[PDB]
């Protein structure tokens, strides 16, 4: 940061702990206390500059209750899951981890056991976790808080291009002649990515600004065109845009004949309920609910051809002169377009086609790849992509895009893990909402929870997720940095080390990996999650956890732990205690005696080098402000399937999408289907959930910050002032929002930022006193699996 | 033997009587705002604070006016347009748990 012999403080680099944006800061130490942090200048992210979260950073590990001592369930001195919580030690809390886990391994297998990671691990943490589970309990049941997130753009990505993450990057900023936030709140989500809209087009003023929301926020205090949609439409009107451009005749005949194929989903394809549900009884496709076929361009104009302007604009509500000004710009092929969206499109019982349809459009134009002409999906958490995405801590995954339903991809995992061929489980596991369902029903037993709040924030609390995580079949044990909901629930709470207190990796929304170093000790007995996954892994043998005819084919193996399979395995252990660097502390390499991290990430990385998902030398992170994959030759990609600047596209082509076989981005045929559940005459609004710039998800780091708690201290329903008359309120008046699953109680805002058409309202959810997801509605995408939280039915009821 | 001091009391599975909604007080990290700002029009259109925090209240400081390769511009730099991205008023209630950070005057003395 600074050369200067004469500060007092120490000051180093690290990513922000918030969104994906994944600013660079630089952090101020003094006797083991983080006193300051500071935009970091070199970060090319944000070149110095922050929002109110990353200002203060230096406030979210002092919390006044950081956990510090192991904490069990117990009554007259043993586990007991009425019990209530007493301090035990780090030995005894992982004998009864083991002696649970071991029990419920023997009884019913490695389909009971299971993990909720997050994408706030680091990259290194993630690849241990999907060691421990996939190689070594043989279990398929890990997936992350990143499944109610970025699911559907994956699957999205997976679908059109055969592989992951964004093409463009942040530099399309810049060039961009048109931004479309397609639902995507920049301005409190992505606030420092909002200041390079805003910087673009108040500098650039022909630039122009379209912002589609189901409510008005902060974004359209920069918009020229705002457009308030009914929820779900939107893939209505993306179909309008699609028949637009091909009605004016501005298709891009070049590009979509070098470059493109055409295919129809199938429809019908149910909401991702519990099998019982009426909606799935009724959907005629929903046991493959991703088949396609090939079409012609001929039947994708016929298509498409139904949305015409009379069809969207009644289903919308939105005006027909709005929805022309907004086709325009894509068709126009002198617009450069970046396309922006977040949850909006995720967060979408439809949210996999909405991810196709938006490619749609700029493949249908060319517009893609090349600077300012971007699709650009943003993710929301600092390592969703770097960490849950890459490295592939899904129930379904593998690292580096690969599937364990692929029996070379499994191959690929043994030949580096150097496991025996049949180890990896072959079925996808328990993904995010289907965990909750299966901790109701006693199926999963033996659950370990990391970096994440999913009491708070999984859809459906009462009749999922609270009975699942206090059925006495079930053991349920969660690390955090505090106390929680989630940990509430829980039987057994590990305190961990968090952000700045552990060597770390996270990669952001434009691929960027960015490491730091552990730059101070954790309060109490608080360790890494890495430390702890790691030192579990000591407490079990092969013979407990694969079967004979898995160790026979590797009978070197006889005996030995899965710490010595995975962890010190000549791989993960190469790099020794002197690679260290001696000007910080390294908590878990000191515990485990060689370079974990190092290790670990180098293992990792042999997914990817030469397989288009190439991370650079470990070394070069703690070097550099981040580096964008692939890093080739040291040089890091900006455009990804571009000619002449992906280094992985040949010769003589334009571009090339070589995630598929063809080299072919798909365009797909999908229609506007309803959401799983609409207003009606007993639920009239429609309540979307949601954040405010102030604090992050379930506020256990930002509420406790004096000055972020202060700025926005409760949950309010952001309702519009002309329905609040209806129902006898005023502004700072108590209601209950209740649905068919459950209810919470929360105070009228009719005047704050964020203001909704009559029939709709908005509730954050950071509030751990108003729990919204006791009221929302588990339905999902049914490709992604990705729960819709932005739309369900509620009634408003004043106290 | 735990409590989360963000929820309160309250069991998970019933909910509490919402707090009021405390109105705002009136009084290197960015100073808090020590005003109330509903009334206060920020668009492109328009900027409020500018008003009377513009460099012609105290001012904004210089890097207020700064392109990002700091170069010092006649007006609020676009990448501080938009002020409320960075400060926040306060409501007059007391925080819901202690918090042990100590600041850079601080730990220097
Ligand atoms: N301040 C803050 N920033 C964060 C976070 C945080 O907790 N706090 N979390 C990070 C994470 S992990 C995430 S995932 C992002 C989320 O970032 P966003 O998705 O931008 O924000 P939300 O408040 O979750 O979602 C509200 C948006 O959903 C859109 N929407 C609702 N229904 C529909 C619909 O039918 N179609 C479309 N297209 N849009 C719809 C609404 O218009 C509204 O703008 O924020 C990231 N950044
Ligand atoms: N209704 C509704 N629900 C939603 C959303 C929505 O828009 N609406 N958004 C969804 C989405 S996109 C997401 S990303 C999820 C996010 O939901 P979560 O990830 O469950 O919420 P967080 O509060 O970010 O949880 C992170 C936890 O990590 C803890 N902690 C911090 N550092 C460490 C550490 O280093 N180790 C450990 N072990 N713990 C640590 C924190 O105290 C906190 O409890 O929420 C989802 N839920
Ligand atoms: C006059 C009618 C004002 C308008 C409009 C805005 N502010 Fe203000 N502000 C005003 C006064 C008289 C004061 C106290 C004097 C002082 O500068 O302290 C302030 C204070 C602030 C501060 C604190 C600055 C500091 O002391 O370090 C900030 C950060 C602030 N005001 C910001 C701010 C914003 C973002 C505004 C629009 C939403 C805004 N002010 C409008 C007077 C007036
Ligand atoms: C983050 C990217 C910011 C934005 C947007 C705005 N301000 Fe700011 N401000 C910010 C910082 C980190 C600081 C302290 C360091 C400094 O630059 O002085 C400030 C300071 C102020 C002040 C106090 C100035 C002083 O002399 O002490 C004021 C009155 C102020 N800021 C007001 C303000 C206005 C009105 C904004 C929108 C036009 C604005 N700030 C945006 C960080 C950020
Ligand atoms: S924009 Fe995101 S990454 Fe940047 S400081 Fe704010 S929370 Fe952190
Ligand atoms: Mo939200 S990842």
């Amino acid at each position: 940061v600074t050369d200067s012999e004469v500060t007092k403080l120490k000051w180093s680099k690290a990513p922000c702990r918030f969104c994906g944006t994944g600013c660079g800061v630089t952090v101020a130490v003094k006797d083991n206390k983080v006193v300051a942090t500071q935009g970091d200048p070199q970060a090319e992210v944000n070149k110095g500059l922050n929002c109110v979260k990353g200002y203060f950073l230096s406030k979210i590990m002092y919390g006044q209750d950081r956990l510090t001592r192991p904490l069990m369930r117990m009554k007259n001195g043993k586990y007991d899951k009425n019990g209530d919580f007493a301090p035990v030690t780090w030995d005894q809390a992982f004998d009864e981890m083991e002696r649970q886990f071991k029990r419920v391994l023997k009884e019913k297998g490695p389909t009971a056991v299971g993990m909720f990671g997050s994408g706030q691990w680091t990259v290194w943490e993630g690849y241990a976790a999907a060691k421990l589970y996939k190689a070594g309990f043989r279990s398929n049941n890990i997936d992350p808080n990143a499944r109610h997130c970025m699911a559907s753009a994956a699957a999205g990505f997976m679908r059109t291009f055969g592989m992951d993450e964004p093409m463009g990057c942040y530099d399309d900023f810049e060039a961009a002649d048109a931004f479309v936030l397609w639902g995507s709140n920049m301005a409190e989500m992505h606030p420092i990515l909002w200041t390079r809209v805003t910087d673009r087009r108040l500098s650039h003023p022909k630039t122009r600004v379209v912002v589609l929301s189901t409510f008005t926020h902060r974004c359209f205090d920069l918009a020229d065109i705002g457009i308030i949609f009914k929820p779900q439409t939107d893939l209505a009107m993306l179909n309008y845009i699609a028949n637009y451009i091909i009605r004016n005749n501005k298709v891009n005949k070049d590009f979509v004949n070098k470059h493109t194929v055409f295919k129809e989903g199938v429809t019908d394809i149910g909401y991702g309920l519990r099998p019982d549900h009426p909606l799935q009884k009724a959907a005629k496709n929903a046991s493959d609910p991703g088949a396609a076929k090939v079409i012609t361009f001929d039947e994708f104009a016929k298509f498409v051809s139904k949305y015409d302007a009379d069809y969207v604009s009644k289903l919308s509500a939105v005006p027909k002169a709005k929805l022309d000004q907004l086709a325009e710009l894509y068709a126009d092929p002198n617009i450069k377009v970046m396309s922006l969206w977040t949850m909006g499109f995720n967060q979408h019982t439809r949210g996999t086609w909405a991810n196709n349809m938006v490619y749609n459009l700029h493949l249908l134009t060319g517009k893609i790849a090349t600077p300012g002409n971007s699709p650009f999906s943003l993710t929301g958490q600092p390592s969703a992509c770097g960490t849950a995405r890459e490295v592939g801590t899904f129930s379904h995954r593998l690292p580096a895009d690969m599937v364990v339903t692929n029996p070379k991809h499994r191959e690929e995992a043994e030949r580096i893990w150097k496991l025996p061929p049949g180890t990896i489980p072959d079925k996808p596991g328990y993904d995010a909402v289907l965990q909750n369902r299966m901790l109701k029903d006693g199926k999963l037993n033996a659950y370990w929870v990391q970096v994440n709040n999913n009491m708070q924030a999984a859809a459906n609390l009462m009749e999922e997720g609270l009975p699942g995580y206090r059925n006495p079949a079930n053991f349920i044990v969660v690390s955090d940095a505090y106390p929680t909901v989630t940990a509430l629930a829980a039987d057994l709470v590990l305190p961990s080390a968090m952000w700045v207190e552990k060597e770390g990796a996270y990669g952001n929304a434009e691929r960027r990996t960015q490491f730091w170093h552990q730059l101070v000790d954790a309060p109490g007995e608080a360790r890494s999650d890495l430390w702890q996954l790691v030192e579990f892994a000591k407490r079990f043998k092969v013979e407990e956890v694969w079967p004979p005819e898995l160790i026979a084919k590797k009978p070197e193996y006889k005996g030995k732990t899965l710490y010595d399979v995975l962890y010190r395995n000549g791989q993960v252990d190469k790099f020794p205690l002197k690679d260290v660097n001696a000007e910080y502390h390294n908590a878990e390499a000191k515990a485990f005696g060689f370079y974990l991290q190092k290790g670990l990430f180098e293992e990792y990385a042999t997914f990817g080098r030469g397989h288009g998902h190439d991370l650079a030398p470990f070394d070069a992170y703690h070097e550099a402000r981040g580096l964008r994959w692939p890093v080739v030759n040291g040089k890091e990609t900006r455009w990804r399937y571009r000619e002449g600047s992906d280094p992985y596209v040949k010769a003589g082509t334009g571009f090339q999408f070589y995630g598929n076989p063809d080299g072919k981005a798909v365009i797909f045929a999908l229609p506007y289907e309803p959401p799983a559940e609409s207003p009606d005459k007993e639920y009239p609004y429609w309540l979307v959930t949601g954040r405010v710039l102030e604090h992050w998800h379930s506020g256990s780091m930002t509420r406790r910050v004096p000055e972020l708690y202060r700025s926005f201290p409760n949950a309010v329903v952001f309702m519009h002032p002309e329905d609040a008359k209806a129902l006898g309120l005023r502004r700072g008046v108590e209601v209950e929002v209740v649905s068919r699953r459950g209810r919470m109680r929360s105070r009228i805002e009719t005047r704050g930022r964020d203001a909704p058409p009559r029939g709709l309202v908005f509730v954050p959810w950071f509030d751990a006193s108003q729990l919204i997801n006791k009221v929302t509605l588990d339905a999902t995408c049914p490709i992604s699996l990705q729960t819709d939280f932005k739309k369900c039915a509620v009634k408003i009821v004043k106290v | 033997g735990l409590v989360d001091a963000m929820r309160g009391p309250t069991a998970i599975a019933n909910e509490p009587r919402a707090p009021l909604l405390y109105p705002t007080e009136n009084k290197m990290q960015p100073p808090t705002i020590p005003h109330k700002i509903d009334g206060y029009q920020l668009d492109k259109d328009f900027n409020r604070c500018m008003f009377c925090h513009a460099r012609t209240a105290i001012p904004v400081s210089i890097t207020h006016y700064m392109d990002r390769d700091n170069n010092v511009l006649a007006d609020v730099s676009p990448r501080r347009y938009f002020c409320t991205q960075c400060h926040v008023p306060q409501a007059d209630t007391k925080p819901l748990i202690g918090n042990n950070f100590v600041d850079v005057d601080t730990i220097l003395k």
